[PDB]
Protein backbone atom coordinates (compact mmCIF):
# COMPACT_ATOMS: atom_id res chain seq x y z
CA UNK A 1 0.00 0.00 0.00
CA UNK A 2 1.08 3.62 -0.69
CA UNK A 3 1.46 4.41 3.05
CA UNK A 4 3.89 1.52 3.65
CA UNK A 5 5.86 2.58 0.55
CA UNK A 6 6.32 6.08 1.99
CA UNK A 7 7.46 4.69 5.32
CA UNK A 8 9.98 2.46 3.54
CA UNK A 9 11.22 5.45 1.53
CA UNK A 10 11.60 7.56 4.66
CA UNK A 11 13.58 4.72 6.33
CA UNK A 12 15.82 4.33 3.30
CA UNK A 13 16.68 8.09 3.41
CA UNK A 14 17.61 7.79 7.08
CA UNK A 15 19.80 4.75 6.39
CA UNK A 16 21.49 6.49 3.45
CA UNK A 17 22.38 9.53 5.54
CA UNK A 18 23.68 7.20 8.29
CA UNK A 19 25.92 5.26 5.87
CA UNK A 20 29.28 6.85 6.66
CA UNK A 21 28.90 5.94 10.35
CA UNK A 22 27.76 2.36 9.74
CA UNK A 23 29.84 1.46 6.63
CA UNK A 24 33.28 1.76 5.06
CA UNK A 25 31.99 0.85 1.59
CA UNK A 26 28.55 1.06 -0.06
CA UNK A 27 28.11 0.70 -3.86
CA UNK A 28 24.66 0.41 -5.36
CA UNK A 29 23.38 -0.33 -8.84
CA UNK A 30 19.93 -0.76 -10.42
CA UNK A 31 19.79 -3.88 -12.58
CA UNK A 32 17.47 -3.93 -15.59
CA UNK A 33 15.81 -7.02 -14.12
CA UNK A 34 15.88 -8.33 -10.53
CA UNK A 35 18.32 -11.13 -9.82
CA UNK A 36 17.29 -14.02 -7.64
CA UNK A 37 20.91 -15.23 -7.41
CA UNK A 38 24.28 -13.74 -6.53
CA UNK A 39 27.68 -15.34 -6.10
CA UNK A 40 31.18 -13.87 -6.26
CA UNK A 41 33.57 -15.69 -8.54
CA UNK A 42 36.97 -16.45 -6.92
CA UNK A 43 39.21 -14.57 -9.39
CA UNK A 44 40.37 -11.00 -8.66
CA UNK A 45 42.43 -9.02 -11.24
CA UNK A 46 44.55 -6.12 -9.96
CA UNK A 47 45.22 -3.68 -12.78
CA UNK A 48 48.70 -2.16 -12.43
CA UNK A 49 48.82 1.47 -11.26
CA UNK A 50 45.19 1.55 -10.10
CA UNK A 51 43.98 2.00 -6.54
CA UNK A 52 41.24 -0.65 -7.03
CA UNK A 53 40.88 -4.32 -7.90
CA UNK A 54 38.32 -6.02 -10.13
CA UNK A 55 35.93 -8.63 -8.73
CA UNK A 56 33.16 -10.48 -10.52
CA UNK A 57 29.66 -11.71 -9.71
CA UNK A 58 27.36 -14.31 -11.20
CA UNK A 59 23.83 -12.88 -11.43
CA UNK A 60 20.69 -13.76 -13.36
CA UNK A 61 17.31 -12.34 -14.38
CA UNK A 62 13.78 -13.12 -13.16
CA UNK A 63 11.67 -11.63 -16.05
CA UNK A 64 8.69 -13.50 -17.60
CA UNK A 65 7.90 -11.41 -20.73
CA UNK A 66 11.49 -10.83 -21.91
CA UNK A 67 14.55 -12.87 -22.72
CA UNK A 68 16.28 -14.04 -19.55
CA UNK A 69 20.08 -13.81 -19.16
CA UNK A 70 22.76 -15.44 -17.11
CA UNK A 71 24.86 -12.43 -16.18
CA UNK A 72 28.45 -11.83 -15.17
CA UNK A 73 29.19 -8.39 -13.73
CA UNK A 74 32.50 -6.80 -12.75
CA UNK A 75 32.89 -4.70 -9.61
CA UNK A 76 35.70 -2.25 -8.76
CA UNK A 77 36.76 -2.49 -5.10
CA UNK A 78 39.04 0.06 -3.37
CA UNK A 79 42.46 -0.95 -2.13
CA UNK A 80 43.28 -0.06 1.50
CA UNK A 81 40.36 16.03 6.78
CA UNK A 82 36.73 15.69 5.55
CA UNK A 83 33.58 13.78 6.73
CA UNK A 84 31.49 11.44 4.59
CA UNK A 85 32.96 9.88 1.43
CA UNK A 86 30.18 9.97 -1.21
CA UNK A 87 31.06 9.74 -4.88
CA UNK A 88 29.87 8.63 -8.30
CA UNK A 89 29.31 4.89 -9.03
CA UNK A 90 29.66 5.34 -12.81
CA UNK A 91 31.76 2.58 -14.32
CA UNK A 92 32.47 0.86 -10.99
CA UNK A 93 29.86 -1.86 -11.67
CA UNK A 94 29.61 -3.08 -15.28
CA UNK A 95 28.01 -6.04 -17.03
CA UNK A 96 30.70 -8.09 -18.83
CA UNK A 97 28.68 -11.07 -20.05
CA UNK A 98 25.06 -11.81 -20.91
CA UNK A 99 24.05 -15.32 -22.01
CA UNK A 100 20.55 -16.16 -23.20
CA UNK A 101 18.76 -18.47 -20.72
CA UNK A 102 15.37 -20.14 -21.29
CA UNK A 103 13.49 -19.82 -17.99
CA UNK A 104 14.23 -17.38 -15.17
CA UNK A 105 17.55 -17.96 -13.38
CA UNK A 106 16.38 -19.13 -9.95
CA UNK A 107 19.93 -19.90 -8.85
CA UNK A 108 23.36 -19.92 -10.44
CA UNK A 109 26.47 -21.50 -8.99
CA UNK A 110 29.94 -21.84 -10.47
CA UNK A 111 31.83 -25.15 -10.47
CA UNK A 112 34.65 -24.77 -7.91
CA UNK A 113 37.04 -26.98 -9.96
CA UNK A 114 36.67 -24.74 -13.09
CA UNK A 115 34.81 -21.43 -12.42
CA UNK A 116 34.09 -20.95 -16.17
CA UNK A 117 31.32 -23.54 -15.77
CA UNK A 118 28.06 -22.15 -14.34
CA UNK A 119 25.13 -24.41 -13.44
CA UNK A 120 21.68 -22.80 -13.37
CA UNK A 121 18.36 -23.79 -11.82
CA UNK A 122 15.27 -23.20 -13.88
CA UNK A 123 11.68 -23.22 -12.65
CA UNK A 124 11.39 -26.65 -14.34
CA UNK A 125 13.32 -29.65 -12.96
CA UNK A 126 16.14 -29.35 -15.48
CA UNK A 127 19.49 -27.80 -14.55
CA UNK A 128 21.40 -26.05 -17.36
CA UNK A 129 25.18 -25.92 -17.54
CA UNK A 130 27.04 -23.13 -19.33
CA UNK A 131 30.71 -22.50 -20.06
CA UNK A 132 30.74 -18.71 -20.43
CA UNK A 133 34.02 -18.79 -22.43
CA UNK A 134 32.13 -20.77 -25.15
CA UNK A 135 29.53 -18.01 -25.83
CA UNK A 136 29.75 -14.46 -27.19
CA UNK A 137 29.78 -11.84 -24.39
CA UNK A 138 26.84 -9.89 -25.88
CA UNK A 139 24.15 -12.14 -27.43
CA UNK A 140 21.88 -11.20 -30.34
CA UNK A 141 18.22 -10.53 -29.38
CA UNK A 142 16.07 -13.62 -28.65
CA UNK A 143 12.79 -14.99 -29.94
CA UNK A 144 10.46 -15.04 -26.96
CA UNK A 145 7.79 -17.69 -26.34
CA UNK A 146 4.39 -15.93 -26.05
CA UNK A 147 2.04 -18.52 -24.64
CA UNK A 148 -1.49 -17.14 -24.39
CA UNK A 149 -1.72 -19.19 -21.18
CA UNK A 150 0.81 -21.27 -19.24
CA UNK A 151 -0.86 -24.11 -17.33
CA UNK A 152 1.48 -25.03 -14.49
CA UNK A 153 1.83 -28.73 -13.83
CA UNK A 154 4.27 -29.31 -10.98
CA UNK A 155 4.66 -28.57 -7.35
CA UNK A 156 7.33 -25.97 -6.50
CA UNK A 157 10.99 -26.45 -7.34
CA UNK A 158 13.34 -25.48 -4.48
CA UNK A 159 16.45 -23.54 -5.53
CA UNK A 160 18.96 -25.97 -4.01
CA UNK A 161 21.99 -26.38 -6.21
CA UNK A 162 25.43 -27.45 -4.96
CA UNK A 163 28.61 -28.62 -6.77
CA UNK A 164 30.82 -31.07 -4.90
CA UNK A 165 34.07 -29.21 -4.19
CA UNK A 166 35.96 -32.54 -3.73
CA UNK A 167 34.52 -34.57 -6.67
CA UNK A 168 34.79 -32.65 -9.93
CA UNK A 169 31.46 -32.51 -11.80
CA UNK A 170 29.23 -34.04 -9.09
CA UNK A 171 26.16 -31.81 -8.79
CA UNK A 172 23.20 -31.94 -6.39
CA UNK A 173 19.84 -30.30 -6.98
CA UNK A 174 16.45 -30.10 -5.32
CA UNK A 175 13.93 -31.68 -7.74
CA UNK A 176 10.18 -30.85 -8.03
CA UNK A 177 8.81 -34.12 -6.56
CA UNK A 178 10.25 -34.14 -2.98
CA UNK A 179 13.51 -35.82 -4.12
CA UNK A 180 17.15 -34.80 -4.74
CA UNK A 181 19.00 -35.43 -8.03
CA UNK A 182 22.71 -36.16 -8.31
CA UNK A 183 24.47 -35.79 -11.70
CA UNK A 184 28.07 -36.59 -12.62
CA UNK A 185 29.14 -34.45 -15.59
CA UNK A 186 32.83 -35.50 -15.52
CA UNK A 187 33.46 -37.63 -18.64
CA UNK A 188 30.03 -37.05 -20.20
CA UNK A 189 30.18 -38.18 -23.90
CA UNK A 190 31.09 -35.84 -26.79
CA UNK A 191 27.84 -36.33 -28.73
CA UNK A 192 25.49 -36.47 -25.68
CA UNK A 193 24.26 -32.98 -24.70
CA UNK A 194 21.56 -34.28 -22.27
CA UNK A 195 22.59 -36.11 -19.04
CA UNK A 196 20.36 -38.22 -16.76
CA UNK A 197 20.72 -38.44 -13.03
CA UNK A 198 23.22 -40.85 -11.52
CA UNK A 199 21.07 -41.07 -8.32
CA UNK A 200 17.74 -39.92 -6.91
CA UNK A 201 17.44 -39.58 -3.12
CA UNK A 202 13.87 -39.93 -1.74
CA UNK A 203 13.25 -39.23 1.97
CA UNK A 204 11.61 -35.84 2.36
CA UNK A 205 7.80 -35.85 2.17
CA UNK A 206 7.51 -32.24 0.84
CA UNK A 207 9.20 -29.70 -1.46
CA UNK A 208 12.97 -29.96 -0.96
CA UNK A 209 14.22 -26.40 -0.53
CA UNK A 210 18.02 -26.57 -0.38
CA UNK A 211 20.91 -29.00 -0.64
CA UNK A 212 24.58 -28.57 0.08
CA UNK A 213 27.64 -30.82 -0.10
CA UNK A 214 29.82 -31.04 3.00
CA UNK A 215 33.02 -29.05 2.36
CA UNK A 216 35.51 -31.75 3.55
CA UNK A 217 33.79 -35.19 3.45
CA UNK A 218 33.29 -35.90 -0.25
CA UNK A 219 30.41 -38.35 0.21
CA UNK A 220 28.32 -36.25 2.69
CA UNK A 221 25.58 -33.79 1.86
CA UNK A 222 22.75 -32.10 3.74
CA UNK A 223 19.23 -31.21 2.61
CA UNK A 224 16.30 -29.26 4.02
CA UNK A 225 12.62 -29.21 3.05
CA UNK A 226 9.06 -28.05 3.72
CA UNK A 227 8.58 -31.18 5.85
CA UNK A 228 10.48 -29.32 8.65
CA UNK A 229 13.45 -31.68 8.37
CA UNK A 230 17.20 -31.47 8.06
CA UNK A 231 18.60 -34.63 6.46
CA UNK A 232 22.26 -35.77 6.25
CA UNK A 233 22.95 -38.17 3.36
CA UNK A 234 25.90 -40.39 2.48
CA UNK A 235 26.41 -41.25 -1.21
CA UNK A 236 28.17 -44.51 -0.22
CA UNK A 237 24.97 -45.83 1.43
CA UNK A 238 23.07 -48.36 -0.71
CA UNK A 239 19.70 -47.17 0.59
CA UNK A 240 18.72 -43.98 -1.29
CA UNK A 241 15.20 -43.92 0.22
CA UNK A 242 16.47 -43.13 3.73
CA UNK A 243 19.19 -40.70 4.90
CA UNK A 244 21.92 -41.29 7.47
CA UNK A 245 20.40 -38.75 9.90
CA UNK A 246 17.05 -36.98 10.12
CA UNK A 247 16.32 -34.01 12.41
CA UNK A 248 13.11 -32.11 13.17
CA UNK A 249 14.99 -28.90 12.58
CA UNK A 250 12.19 -26.31 12.90
CA UNK A 251 8.48 -25.68 13.45
CA UNK A 252 7.98 -24.52 9.82
CA UNK A 253 9.48 -24.93 6.32
CA UNK A 254 13.25 -25.13 6.25
CA UNK A 255 14.50 -23.07 3.32
CA UNK A 256 18.30 -23.24 3.56
CA UNK A 257 21.46 -24.66 5.09
CA UNK A 258 25.16 -23.82 5.15
CA UNK A 259 28.18 -25.73 6.51
CA UNK A 260 30.78 -23.81 8.51
CA UNK A 261 34.01 -23.67 6.42
CA UNK A 262 36.33 -23.96 9.46
CA UNK A 263 34.62 -26.91 11.18
CA UNK A 264 33.59 -30.23 9.71
CA UNK A 265 30.93 -30.60 12.43
CA UNK A 266 29.08 -27.23 12.40
CA UNK A 267 26.25 -26.11 10.14
CA UNK A 268 23.36 -23.67 10.17
CA UNK A 269 19.81 -23.88 8.87
CA UNK A 270 17.25 -21.20 8.12
CA UNK A 271 13.49 -21.43 8.30
CA UNK A 272 10.04 -19.97 7.68
CA UNK A 273 9.73 -20.07 11.47
CA UNK A 274 11.94 -16.91 11.49
CA UNK A 275 15.00 -18.49 13.10
CA UNK A 276 18.46 -19.69 12.20
CA UNK A 277 19.53 -22.86 13.93
CA UNK A 278 23.02 -24.02 14.77
CA UNK A 279 23.73 -27.76 14.52
CA UNK A 280 26.65 -30.09 15.39
CA UNK A 281 26.82 -33.29 13.32
CA UNK A 282 28.18 -35.26 16.31
CA UNK A 283 24.87 -34.68 18.19
CA UNK A 284 21.93 -33.70 15.92
CA UNK A 285 19.25 -34.55 18.53
CA UNK A 286 20.46 -31.33 20.24
CA UNK A 287 20.11 -27.88 18.56
CA UNK A 288 23.12 -25.80 19.73
CA UNK A 289 21.58 -22.34 19.32
CA UNK A 290 18.73 -20.40 17.81
CA UNK A 291 19.24 -16.96 16.27
CA UNK A 292 15.96 -15.12 16.73
CA UNK A 293 15.70 -11.52 15.64
CA UNK A 294 14.39 -11.57 12.11
CA UNK A 295 10.90 -10.18 11.57
CA UNK A 296 10.17 -12.66 8.78
CA UNK A 297 11.16 -15.90 7.00
CA UNK A 298 14.79 -16.82 6.46
CA UNK A 299 15.68 -17.88 2.93
CA UNK A 300 19.45 -17.62 2.84
CA UNK A 301 22.18 -18.15 5.43
CA UNK A 302 25.96 -18.01 4.72
CA UNK A 303 29.06 -18.29 6.85
CA UNK A 304 31.86 -15.79 6.55
CA UNK A 305 34.72 -17.23 4.46
CA UNK A 306 37.21 -15.33 6.62
CA UNK A 307 35.80 -15.57 10.21
CA UNK A 308 34.85 -18.89 11.81
CA UNK A 309 32.35 -17.30 14.19
CA UNK A 310 30.53 -15.01 11.69
CA UNK A 311 27.38 -15.67 9.69
CA UNK A 312 24.69 -13.74 7.86
CA UNK A 313 21.04 -14.39 7.13
CA UNK A 314 18.41 -12.87 4.92
CA UNK A 315 14.92 -13.49 3.58
CA UNK A 316 11.46 -11.99 3.24
CA UNK A 317 12.08 -8.92 5.30
CA UNK A 318 14.21 -6.17 3.68
CA UNK A 319 17.03 -6.54 6.23
CA UNK A 320 20.11 -8.71 6.26
CA UNK A 321 21.51 -9.69 9.66
CA UNK A 322 25.07 -10.46 10.61
CA UNK A 323 25.69 -12.68 13.62
CA UNK A 324 28.83 -13.07 15.74
CA UNK A 325 28.87 -16.42 17.63
CA UNK A 326 31.66 -15.21 19.90
CA UNK A 327 29.36 -12.67 21.51
CA UNK A 328 26.82 -15.34 22.55
CA UNK A 329 26.41 -15.08 26.36
CA UNK A 330 27.91 -11.55 26.68
CA UNK A 331 26.51 -9.08 29.20
CA UNK A 332 24.46 -6.19 27.86
CA UNK A 333 22.87 -3.10 29.36
CA UNK A 334 19.07 -3.40 29.56
CA UNK A 335 18.85 -0.76 26.78
CA UNK A 336 21.05 -2.77 24.40
CA UNK A 337 19.00 -5.88 25.30
CA UNK A 338 15.98 -4.19 23.64
CA UNK A 339 17.94 -3.75 20.40
CA UNK A 340 18.45 -7.54 20.34
CA UNK A 341 20.89 -10.10 21.73
CA UNK A 342 24.60 -9.31 21.66
CA UNK A 343 25.28 -11.91 18.93
CA UNK A 344 23.39 -9.70 16.46
CA UNK A 345 26.40 -7.74 15.23
CA UNK A 346 24.89 -5.74 12.40
CA UNK A 347 21.58 -5.07 10.65
CA UNK A 348 21.94 -4.02 7.02
CA UNK A 349 19.04 -1.67 6.14
CA UNK A 350 19.94 -0.68 2.56
CA UNK A 351 17.35 -2.71 0.71
CA UNK A 352 13.74 -1.62 0.37
CA UNK A 353 12.38 -5.02 -0.69
CA UNK A 354 12.84 -8.77 -0.13
CA UNK A 355 16.46 -9.93 -0.31
CA UNK A 356 16.70 -12.79 -2.78
CA UNK A 357 20.30 -13.86 -2.30
CA UNK A 358 23.66 -12.64 -1.04
CA UNK A 359 27.31 -13.62 -1.18
CA UNK A 360 30.34 -12.89 1.02
CA UNK A 361 33.26 -11.77 -1.12
CA UNK A 362 35.87 -14.54 -0.84
CA UNK A 363 38.80 -12.12 -1.42
CA UNK A 364 38.09 -8.87 0.57
CA UNK A 365 36.92 -9.52 4.16
CA UNK A 366 33.55 -8.12 5.29
CA UNK A 367 32.42 -7.30 1.77
CA UNK A 368 28.97 -8.61 0.91
CA UNK A 369 26.90 -8.37 -2.26
CA UNK A 370 23.14 -8.57 -1.77
CA UNK A 371 20.38 -8.43 -4.39
CA UNK A 372 16.69 -7.65 -3.92
CA UNK A 373 13.31 -7.82 -5.67
CA UNK A 374 13.39 -4.03 -6.27
CA UNK A 375 16.21 -4.57 -8.93
CA UNK A 376 18.93 -3.26 -6.60
CA UNK A 377 22.34 -4.84 -6.16
CA UNK A 378 24.37 -3.50 -3.20
CA UNK A 379 28.03 -4.26 -2.56
CA UNK A 380 28.92 -3.14 0.95
CA UNK A 381 31.23 -3.45 3.93
CA UNK A 382 30.26 -2.48 7.49
CA UNK A 383 32.47 -0.09 9.40
CA UNK A 384 35.64 -1.64 10.86
CA UNK A 385 34.89 -0.21 14.30
CA UNK A 386 31.86 -2.51 14.46
CA UNK A 387 33.61 -5.74 13.35
CA UNK A 388 36.92 -5.06 15.26
CA UNK A 389 35.09 -4.21 18.52
CA UNK B 1 16.03 4.96 -6.86
CA UNK B 2 19.27 7.01 -7.14
CA UNK B 3 22.52 4.88 -7.28
CA UNK B 4 25.51 5.85 -5.16
CA UNK B 5 29.02 5.07 -3.97
CA UNK B 6 30.47 5.57 -0.46
CA UNK B 7 34.11 4.98 0.45
CA UNK B 8 34.21 6.37 3.97
CA UNK B 9 36.96 8.96 4.62
CA UNK B 10 39.87 8.34 6.99
CA UNK B 11 38.67 11.28 9.05
CA UNK B 12 35.20 9.77 9.45
CA UNK B 13 36.80 6.45 10.46
CA UNK B 14 38.81 8.09 13.27
CA UNK B 15 35.84 10.23 14.27
CA UNK B 16 33.83 7.03 14.82
CA UNK B 17 36.50 5.81 17.27
CA UNK B 18 37.04 9.17 18.99
CA UNK B 19 33.32 9.74 19.48
CA UNK B 20 32.54 6.14 20.42
CA UNK B 21 30.42 7.39 23.37
CA UNK B 22 28.20 9.56 21.15
CA UNK B 23 27.92 7.27 18.12
CA UNK B 24 27.47 4.06 20.15
CA UNK B 25 28.29 1.73 17.21
CA UNK B 26 27.01 -1.41 18.98
CA UNK B 27 23.61 0.34 19.20
CA UNK B 28 23.71 2.12 15.80
CA UNK B 29 24.65 -1.15 14.08
CA UNK B 30 21.23 -2.50 15.01
CA UNK B 31 19.31 0.71 14.16
CA UNK B 32 19.83 1.53 10.49
CA UNK B 33 16.60 3.55 10.53
CA UNK B 34 17.44 5.83 13.48
CA UNK B 35 19.11 9.14 12.65
CA UNK B 36 22.63 9.11 14.00
CA UNK B 37 23.64 12.38 15.71
CA UNK B 38 26.25 13.37 13.10
CA UNK B 39 26.29 17.03 14.21
CA UNK B 40 27.30 16.09 17.76
CA UNK B 41 29.93 13.64 16.36
CA UNK B 42 31.46 16.25 14.00
CA UNK B 43 31.64 18.84 16.77
CA UNK B 44 33.28 16.57 19.34
CA UNK B 45 35.64 15.18 16.68
CA UNK B 46 36.82 18.67 15.59
CA UNK B 47 37.22 19.57 19.32
CA UNK B 48 39.18 16.41 20.34
CA UNK B 49 41.33 16.25 17.14
CA UNK B 50 44.65 17.08 18.95
CA UNK B 51 45.27 13.41 20.00
CA UNK B 52 40.36 -6.75 18.77
CA UNK B 53 40.96 -10.46 19.53
CA UNK B 54 38.16 -13.00 18.98
CA UNK B 55 37.14 -16.11 20.88
CA UNK B 56 37.85 -19.35 18.93
CA UNK B 57 34.90 -21.34 17.56
CA UNK B 58 36.00 -24.20 19.80
CA UNK B 59 35.55 -21.96 22.83
CA UNK B 60 32.13 -20.74 21.71
CA UNK B 61 30.98 -24.38 21.25
CA UNK B 62 32.38 -25.20 24.73
CA UNK B 63 30.30 -22.25 26.09
CA UNK B 64 27.15 -23.39 24.25
CA UNK B 65 27.26 -27.06 25.21
CA UNK B 66 27.71 -25.91 28.86
CA UNK B 67 24.81 -23.37 28.73
CA UNK B 68 22.10 -25.42 26.99
CA UNK B 69 18.80 -23.97 25.74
Amino acid sequence: DAVEERVINEEYKIWKKNTPFLYDLVMTHALEWPSLTAQWLPDVTRPEGKDFSIHRLVLGTHTSDEQNHLVIASVQLPNDGEFGGFGSVSGKIEIEIKINHEGEVNRARYMPQNPCIIATKTPSSDVLVFDYTKHPSKPDPSGECNPDLRLRGHQKEGYGLSWNPNLSGHLLSASDDHTICLWDISAVPKEGKVVDAKTIFTGHTAVVEDVSWHLLHESLFGSVADDQKLMIWDTRSNNTSKPSHSVDAHTAEVNCLSFNPYSEFILATGSADKTVALWDLRNLKLKLHSFESHKDEIFQVQWSPHNETILASSGTDRRLNVWDLSKIGEEQSPEDAEDGPPELLFIHGGHTAKISDFSWNPNEPWVICSVSEDNIMQVWQMAENIYND
Amino acid sequence: RQAFYLHTTKLTRIARRLCREILRPWHAARHPYLPINSAAIKAECTARLPEAVRKPLEAVLRYLETHPR
